[PDB]
């Protein structure tokens, strides 16, 4: 054995405190740690940061490749051009081996 | 940031990059050809100082 | 990337110059404006990533990753303060200090545009990580789980600095972009099947793969809430994030490399979500779910298509949201019976009804419902999978029954059937707990609206 | 004994690892390792108690055999030669006996046993120099000589530190025997890179020596020489458990730490040259260090165990201890990483 | 051992396999009594016959390793007729391991051995194959 | 190059390095970690005890740093001056290749199935 | 030296004797002085790399005459050819043998 301190007692923050936000002892810093948790996380970061994402400038240029697809559709029809081909490269400026 | 100058700036990052890695791989062979065989500024290897030599006429003749 | 290092190394002096009684509200506070800021990483380009200098670059394989790790971190220190409350003053500094560190070698590690410079970073991680559980866990066995971490680890690490270093002397550059260019084919040989197994093997322990995972039960379970909550979430992901990257200078040697791999996880999977049918420890078993997971992940990564990709992606964002929460899911009860045996306490739905919302929305992201984005990143993994070969069907297939039935088979045992009677202390819900929940899974169920910034680079 | 007879006698060690490394003769060579191997005597004998008499008695065998074979170098090379400078020998039996006899004073396995006995019989003053200023002058002859050295033979001499150095320090519990496998674990690394580039053998062990000294400093600091005793210090001084530890660490190589910065360089430079097996094999052995190193982290700073009523009174007293340059060699061994590019000044 | 060593490699696989087990028992023999010389003047018998007995028994374990090491693999290689093929250094090297588990009694050490050593083995003829360098010159 | 010489006189055609050198700052930084280590060991208020020895620590570190930084920057500048003298002497060693396209040039091309 | 303090500082602490060929009291010679400043001159400054092949001939030369390695070969050759011959007769010495 030894000389030790017994474990202490469990602590219910809602006996002192029947309004607890469960943040801090407290109650004033409780309620300000509920705040900041709130109004930062919800109000700013998941409203505004949602908002942010939803009007993101084109993201990753998918809505300039359909405008040009259509662009280019348009004058390969219109000239009797196929629409694609199946070289991705003009053969004249590749020299094959052997 | 609008994409020329992200564009500009990744020309001017991999340039230096690219010159950095040339300056590697030939370190690497100066290294090689300087050790082998001994005629570069690295591993030059001290020999005995030759003004440390005594030319003086000596006790005896022959030598 | 000056403006999220430089404000994250910011918050250790005003954790430290805080009043005692703020450095709670004032780390999260601020932690959560870091967090807000992240968002200017989604600048993203369809051609070009966003590359800021010569140290640092962004692309939208690291961006998601990057926003992941600072929103986590707000929620790390509201699911730690409550059992830190007794702990001394500067312990507690001391302990912020430890999360802000892993953070700031986060955000540089997803970021290095050097190889070598991730690796630093990749190994840096350690040193929090382990302070963290060793010191802060509350069983004898923290001491020991923190030496596997450590070696499991260290052990793959080290065959990969080697390599990397051997890389750069023959290429010239371990910068990423270069390599992009520069890259030469891997040609047979016993020598470049050990490069490519040094290149490979520390990212899998991470992961980890199955047959390397025993740290992790150990691991995941010894850590205190916010040590288990960023191991699930973001360290499991550097191994993936690794494998990410270095598989562009392995072809075409990872087409056979690739086969024992796939074959442990393939079966893996199916032999861990079996293990988590019969786990008897809560936090044990939300582990096993994670190496279930992880085991797509790998195989998506391996196969190397672009279907792949974009689904290992979205399963690293969704698994590291849902695993995270499963963590603190947990915690909140074991804050109230001291133990984590699941079947102690019983028919929770009857004494927490709204904590029991969270605990089926939890288990319906892991078990994969449509159209959350686990379903999306899980359903595009096995799509190129069955490309690959069709049998694996009947594996992943078997897989999602099997996660089906453990999901709600922890929903059902400790939520459902009748209260345990002598367990009189479940007190009601704090709004900690609750908001610390609603963090998770708002944002999880959110990106449902708008899947594309999660689905990496090959979108 | 008197402090000024103190002071000569430690200038006197110095004296002699200076003219070593400011010889250009052979001779004055030898002479400086007699020199240095006389003065260190007295300052492991200042405490007179019979460990510390076996003590001195295992190292003056050591170190006076490890001469005679020196001086046995020299003569074979004088013979072949006719001369007597400082730098590669002219015969490859000169070049065996000479190397074997540096191994020696470097306590270097297998010629290893005297390092962990001389060590635990000493005080941790003496300690220090033993296992710090004493390895300057072996060195500094090994960097001068390395072109004509065997290969074979310095890297098994290099192999078999790592290995006994790594599996020795698994079973101590004193502190002082710790540092000393540790010791031979790190001599392994300094010439197993020597072949390469002798530049890499200066800084690991210049950052060797910091490490070292730091960690020989903060146990004086606490008088504690055992790892129970060592478990008291989180009840007495808690910033010390946590310099402790980010030493500790930083001596396992682990990143971001300085410690780190020794195993990279050595890696990269055996890489370089096709060198593959052996920086493989030097890393993952080097684990063996990393775990008692961790172990002693885990009983000093990451548990608090048990402590005495009596320690209660020592709250009340501030240390005295001089703790000499402690601040900068412990911020010096955790924190140089972001200036490894420095190792130039050493070339 | 630079004699010995050559002899080993100088002789082709699955050609002169009884040539081979020499070569392979002379350097286990040789291993064993290094063994042997430092235990003794490590442990000092109790005895000299005692300090005979415990060199002779590692020197014939150690010269049994190498004897099944350097036979086994040549005849895996005579029979399969593949001569370049690291795979018959494994079962050349789990068969040594598995010989020291017997001259132990003691399964366990039998199986670590047999996969360490069929392990390290095929890592040696692979380095043969492509040069792998252990003590590398020094070339930059 | 001048023997047993910290910074030779060669050395004073390379530009100095700044005194808002990035590197400098850290190691001034590492200066202020020791001052505050100081005070720690000693049971001193960290921050504000003895502010005169931090100002030391933070200026000793930084004088000595200027100086290593000065002679690194120096072995680097030799250090490429070797090399690119070493070229120039021995042009066979260091062939200008001949470079090819991508359109001529053959690649083998594996697929991903 | 690890550290050249002696050539910085202008002090000659050992160097006089490092090489039989440096200045001796009253200007003794050593035996093997030209050969010893034969290979010194031809060595120097070219570094040991160098000078290990292309001053081989007056490093055999300064070795032969340090250790007479192969004159005592030749004569060990002529003076068992003599004692043969004598015994078997074949010999005469001369008179002022
Ligand atoms: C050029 C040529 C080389 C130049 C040298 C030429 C020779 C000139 C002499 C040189 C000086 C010799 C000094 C001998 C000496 O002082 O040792 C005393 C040493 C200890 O003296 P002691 O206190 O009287 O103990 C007596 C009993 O040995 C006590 O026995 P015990 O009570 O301990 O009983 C157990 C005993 C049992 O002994 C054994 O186990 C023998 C097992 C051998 C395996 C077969 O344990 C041992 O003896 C182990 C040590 C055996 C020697 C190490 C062999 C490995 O005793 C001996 O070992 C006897 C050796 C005498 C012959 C020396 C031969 C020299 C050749 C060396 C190798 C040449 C290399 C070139
Ligand atoms: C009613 C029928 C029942 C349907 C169910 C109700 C759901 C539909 C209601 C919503 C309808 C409106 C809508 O969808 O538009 C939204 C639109 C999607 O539709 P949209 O693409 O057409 O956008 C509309 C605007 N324009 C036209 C300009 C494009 O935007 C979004 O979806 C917002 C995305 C939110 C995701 C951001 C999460 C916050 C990130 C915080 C960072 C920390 C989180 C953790 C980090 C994780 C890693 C990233
Ligand atoms: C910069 C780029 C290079 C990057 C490399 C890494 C840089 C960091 C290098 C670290 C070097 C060591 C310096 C660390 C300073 C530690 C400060 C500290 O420990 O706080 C002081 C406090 C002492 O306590 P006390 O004096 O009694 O005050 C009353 C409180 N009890 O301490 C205590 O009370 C603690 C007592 C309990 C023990 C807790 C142990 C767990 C916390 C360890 C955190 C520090 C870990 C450092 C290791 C590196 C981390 C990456
Ligand atoms: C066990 C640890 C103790 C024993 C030490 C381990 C060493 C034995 C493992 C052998 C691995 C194979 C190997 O060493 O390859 C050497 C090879 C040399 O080839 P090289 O000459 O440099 O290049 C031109 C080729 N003609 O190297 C190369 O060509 C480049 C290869 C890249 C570097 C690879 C580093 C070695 C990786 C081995 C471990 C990989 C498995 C990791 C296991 C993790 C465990 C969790
Ligand atoms: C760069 C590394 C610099 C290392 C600095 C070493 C500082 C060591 C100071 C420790 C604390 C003060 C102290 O007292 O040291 C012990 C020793 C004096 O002995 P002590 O027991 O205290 O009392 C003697 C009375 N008989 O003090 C001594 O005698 C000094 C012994 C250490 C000398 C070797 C230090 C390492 C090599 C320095 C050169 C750097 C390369
Ligand atoms: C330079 C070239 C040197 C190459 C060989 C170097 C080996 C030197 C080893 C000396 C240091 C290690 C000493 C040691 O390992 O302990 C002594 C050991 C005793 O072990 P033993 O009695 O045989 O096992 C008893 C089982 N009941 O005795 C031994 O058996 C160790 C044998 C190691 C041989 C290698
Ligand atoms: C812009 C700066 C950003 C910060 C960068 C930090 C980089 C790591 C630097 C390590 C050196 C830290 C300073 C040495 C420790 C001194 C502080 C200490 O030991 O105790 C805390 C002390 C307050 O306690 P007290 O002793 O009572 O003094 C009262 C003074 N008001 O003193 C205090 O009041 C607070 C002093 C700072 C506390 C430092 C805590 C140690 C942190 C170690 C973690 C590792 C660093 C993070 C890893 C990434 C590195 C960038
Ligand atoms: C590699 C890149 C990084 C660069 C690394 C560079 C490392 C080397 C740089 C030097 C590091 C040591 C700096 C020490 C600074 C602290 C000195 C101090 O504050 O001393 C205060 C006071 C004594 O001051 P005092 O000696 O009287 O000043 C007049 C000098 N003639 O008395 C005191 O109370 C001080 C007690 C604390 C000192 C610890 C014990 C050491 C004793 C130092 C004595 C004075 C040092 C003067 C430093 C000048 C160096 C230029
Ligand atoms: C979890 C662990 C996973 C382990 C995975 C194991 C993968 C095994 C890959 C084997 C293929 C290695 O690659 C192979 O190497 C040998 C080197 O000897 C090369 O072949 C070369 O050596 C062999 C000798 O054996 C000769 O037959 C051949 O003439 C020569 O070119 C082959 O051209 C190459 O196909
Ligand atoms: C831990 C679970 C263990 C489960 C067992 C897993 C066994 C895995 C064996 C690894 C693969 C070995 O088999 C590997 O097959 C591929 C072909 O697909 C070969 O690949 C090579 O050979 C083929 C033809 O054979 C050529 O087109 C080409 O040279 C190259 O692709 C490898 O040379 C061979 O090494
Ligand atoms: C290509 C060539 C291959 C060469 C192979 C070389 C193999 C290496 C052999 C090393 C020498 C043998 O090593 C030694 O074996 C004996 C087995 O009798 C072991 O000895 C142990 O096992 C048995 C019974 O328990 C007894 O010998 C002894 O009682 C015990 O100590 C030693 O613990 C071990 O140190
Ligand atoms: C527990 C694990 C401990 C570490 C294990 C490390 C495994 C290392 C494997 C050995 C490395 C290669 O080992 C060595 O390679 C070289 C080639 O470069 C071979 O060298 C040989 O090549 C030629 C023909 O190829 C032979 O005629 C000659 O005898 C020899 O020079 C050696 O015969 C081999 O022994
Ligand atoms: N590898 C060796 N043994 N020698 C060596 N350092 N070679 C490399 C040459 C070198 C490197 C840095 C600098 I600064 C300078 Cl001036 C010269």
């Amino acid at each position: 054995r030894w000389q030790e301190d017994p474990e202490p007692e469990d602590e219910n923050l809602y006996e002192k405190n029947p309004d607890s936000h469960g943040y801090d002892k407290d109650p004033a810093v409780d309620i300000w740690n509920m705040r900041v948790v709130f109004f930062f996380g919800f109000s700013i970061v998941l409203v505004l940061g949602s908002t942010f994402v939803a009007y993101l400038p084109d993201y990753r240029m998918q809505e300039w490749a359909r405008r040009e697809a259509e662009r280019l559709v348009k004058y390969r029809e219109a000239h009797g051009l196929p629409i694609m081909e199946s070289n991705c490269f003009d053969p004249s400026k590749i020299q094959l081996p052997e | 940031d609008g994409p020329e100058k992200n564009y500009e700036r990744t020309m001017a990052i991999l340039q230096i990059e690219a010159e950095k890695a040339e300056l590697r791989l030939k370190e690497l062979e100066v290294r090689r050809l300087m050790r082998a065989r001994g005629d570069g500024p690295w591993f030059h290897y001290p020999t005995i100082d030759k003004e440390l030599i005594d030319h003086s006429p000596k006790a005896t003749p022959d030598n | 990337m000056l403006k999220y290092i430089i404000p994250t190394i910011m918050l250790m002096p005003l954790t430290w110059l805080s009043k005692n009684n703020m450095i709670w509200v004032n780390s999260t506070a601020h932690s959560l404006l870091i967090s807000f800021t992240s968002l200017l990483l989604m600048n993203q380009f369809g051609d070009n990533s966003l590359n800021f200098s010569l140290l640092f670059f962004s692309d939208s394989l690291s961006t998601p990753l990057l926003i992941l790790t600072m929103w986590l971190l707000p929620l790390m220190l509201m699911a730690s303060q409550h059992h830190l409350s007794k702990e001394n003053l500067t312990r507690k500094k001391l302990f912020i200090t430890m999360l802000i560190s892993l953070q700031l070698f986060l955000i540089m590690t997803f970021t290095a545009m050097e190889l070598i410079l991730f690796y630093i970073l990749f190994e840096a991680t350690l040193v929090p990580t382990l302070i963290i559980i060793t010191r802060w866990g509350n069983q004898t066995e923290r001491l020991n789980a923190g030496l596997y971490f450590l070696f499991y680890t260290l052990a793959g690490s080290l065959p990969l600095l080697v390599a990397l270093i051997y890389i750069q002397n023959t290429v010239g550059s371990l910068n990423f972009l270069m390599l992009q260019y520069w890259v030469q084919p891997v040609h047979n040989s016993w020598s470049n099947v050990f490069m490519w197994l040094a290149c490979m093997m520390a990212f899998m322990v991470k992961m980890p793969l199955y047959g390397l995972h025993l740290w992790l039960p150990k691991a995941h379970v010894e850590a205190p809430i916010a040590g288990s909550m960023v191991l699930a979430a973001v360290l499991l992901k550097l191994g993936g994030y690794g494998m990410l990257r270095i598989t562009l200078i392995l072809n075409p040697m990872t087409d056979f490399m690739a086969y024992p791999f796939i074959m442990l996880s393939l079966w893996g999977m199916i032999m861990t979500s079996s293990i988590c049918l019969r786990q008897t420890d809560l936090k044990s078993l939300i582990a096993y779910s994670s190496v279930s997971h992880m085991a797509l992940v790998i195989v998506a990564i391996l196969i190397q298509t672009p279907w792949s990709y974009m689904g290992a992606t979205a399963l690293m964002i969704a698994h590291g949201l849902t695993s995270s929460m499963l963590f603190c899911l947990a915690n909140s009860n074991y804050e109230r019976i001291h133990s984590r045996t699941m079947i102690l306490a019983r028919g929770l739905q009857t004494l927490l009804p709204l904590m029991a919302t969270w605990w089926l929305l939890a288990s319906l992201t892991n078990l994969a419902l449509p159209p959350t984005i686990n379903l999306i990143g899980e359903l595009f993994v096995v799509m190129s999978t069955f490309s690959w070969s069709n049998i694996t069907i009947i594996l992943m297939g078997v897989n999602m029954v099997i996660t089906a039935l453990y999901s709600l088979y922890m929903l059902i045992m400790t939520q459902r059937g009748k209260y345990t009677y002598h367990i009189n202390n479940i007190s009601p819900s704090f709004t900690r707990e609750n908001a610390l929940m609603s963090l998770h899974i708002l944002p999880l169920l959110l990106l449902t609206l708008n899947p594309k910034i999660i689905l990496g680079p090959l979108y | 004994m008197n402090p000024i007879i103190f002071i000569i006698i430690l200038l006197t060690i110095m004296l002699g690892t200076i003219i070593v490394m400011i010889s250009s003769h052979w001779l004055l060579v030898w002479i400086g390792f007699e020199m240095n191997m006389l003065a260190i005597i007295p300052i492991m004998m200042k405490n007179h108690n019979p460990r510390a008499t076996e003590a001195s008695t295992k190292y003056f065998l050591t170190q006076s055999t490890a001469s005679m074979l020196l001086m046995m170098a020299v003569i074979i090379n004088l013979m072949f030669s006719g001369q007597w400078t400082v730098m590669k020998l002219f015969n490859p039996m000169a070049s065996m006996l000479m190397t074997m006899a540096l191994a020696m004073k470097l306590g270097m396995a297998p010629f290893h046993f005297w390092v962990p006995e001389v060590t635990q019989g000493i005080p941790l003053s003496s300690g220090l120099i033993l296992l710090t200023w004493q390895k300057l002058a072996p060195m500094s002859v090994l960097y001068q000589i390395f072109p004509s050295i065997n290969l074979n033979l310095i890297l098994t001499l290099s192999v078999l530190s790592i290995l006994i150095g790594g599996w020795g320090g698994l079973n101590q519990t004193q502190l002082r025997k710790i540092m000393a496998y540790s010791s031979i674990a790190h001599m392994g690394w300094m010439t197993a890179v020597l072949p390469y580039n002798p530049t890499m053998t200066l800084l690991n062990l210049i950052i060797y020596i910091i490490m070292t000294s730091t960690m020989f400093t903060m146990f004086m600091a606490n008088s504690t020489t055992t790892t129970l005793s060592l478990s008291h210090t989180w009840n007495k001084t808690p910033i010390m458990t946590v310099l402790i530890l980010a030493t500790l660490l930083s001596m396992g190589g682990l990143p971001p730490l300085s410690g780190f910065m020794p195993k990279w360089m050595i890696i990269q430079e055996m890489t370089k040259n096709n060198s593959i097996i052996l920086p493989t094999f030097m890393a993952i052995t080097a684990l063996l260090n990393l775990y008692f190193y961790m172990r002693l982290t885990y009983s000093t700073t990451l548990t608090m165990f048990p402590s005495t009523n009596n320690m209660k009174m020592k709250w009340q007293f501030p240390l005295m201890k001089k703790m000499t340059f402690l601040p900068t060699m412990v911020v010096l061994s955790t924190m140089m990483l972001p200036l490894t590019p420095m190792l130039s000044v050493l070339e | 051992a630079k004699t010995v060593l050559r002899q080993y490699w100088d002789i082709p696989e699955g050609t002169e396999c009884h040539r081979k087990t020499y070569a392979t028992t002379s350097i286990g023999g040789a291993a064993g009594l290094v063994v042997s010389a430092y235990s003794v003047a490590l442990k000092t018998p109790t005895s000299f016959l005692e300090g005979v007995a415990r060199t002779g028994r590692y020197t014939f374990t150690a010269a049994a390793i190498g004897a099944i090491f350097g036979l086994t693999s040549c005849i895996s290689a005579q029979v399969r007729e593949k001569p370049d093929d690291p795979l018959n250094y494994l079962i050349g090297g789990c068969a040594g391991g598995l010989i020291l588990g017997a001259r132990t009694r003691s399964y366990g050490i039998g199986a670590a051995a047999c996969a360490y050593m069929g392990l390290t083995a095929a890592l040696v003829k692979m380095g043969q194959l492509e040069g792998w360098q252990v003590f590398a010159e020094p070339k930059v | 190059r001048a023997t047993f010489q910290f910074l030779p006189d060669e050395a004073r055609s390379l530009p100095p390095p700044k005194l808002t050198d990035p590197r400098l700052a850290f190691v001034g930084f590492l200066g202020y970690c020791s001052g505050l280590i100081d005070n720690a060991i000693r049971r001193r208020p960290v921050l504000l005890a003895g502010l005169h020895r931090q100002l030391l620590y933070i200026t000793s570190f930084v004088f000595v740093g200027y100086y290593l930084l000065k002679r690194q920057d120096y072995m680097y500048a030799v250090r490429d001056h070797d090399m690119f003298s070493y070229i120039k002497s021995h042009p066979e060693d260091f062939p200008e290749k001949d470079k090819k396209t991508y359109g001529e040039v053959f690649e083998e091309f594996h697929p991903v199935r | 030296p690890f550290f050249d303090v002696q050539k910085r500082l202008g002090v000659d602490l050992d160097r006089w004797m490092t090489i039989q060929s440096a200045e001796q009291p009253h200007k003794i010679p050593s035996r093997c002085h030209a050969f010893e400043k034969e290979w010194i001159e031809c060595a120097h400054g070219i570094g040991s790399i160098r000078a290990e092949k292309e001053c081989k001939i007056e490093f055999e030369d300064f070795r032969e005459c340090l250790l007479r390695q192969k004159t005592m070969k030749r004569l060990h050759a002529i003076r068992r050819q003599r004692e043969k011959l004598i015994k078997e007769g074949k010999y005469t010495p001369p008179p002022h043998h």
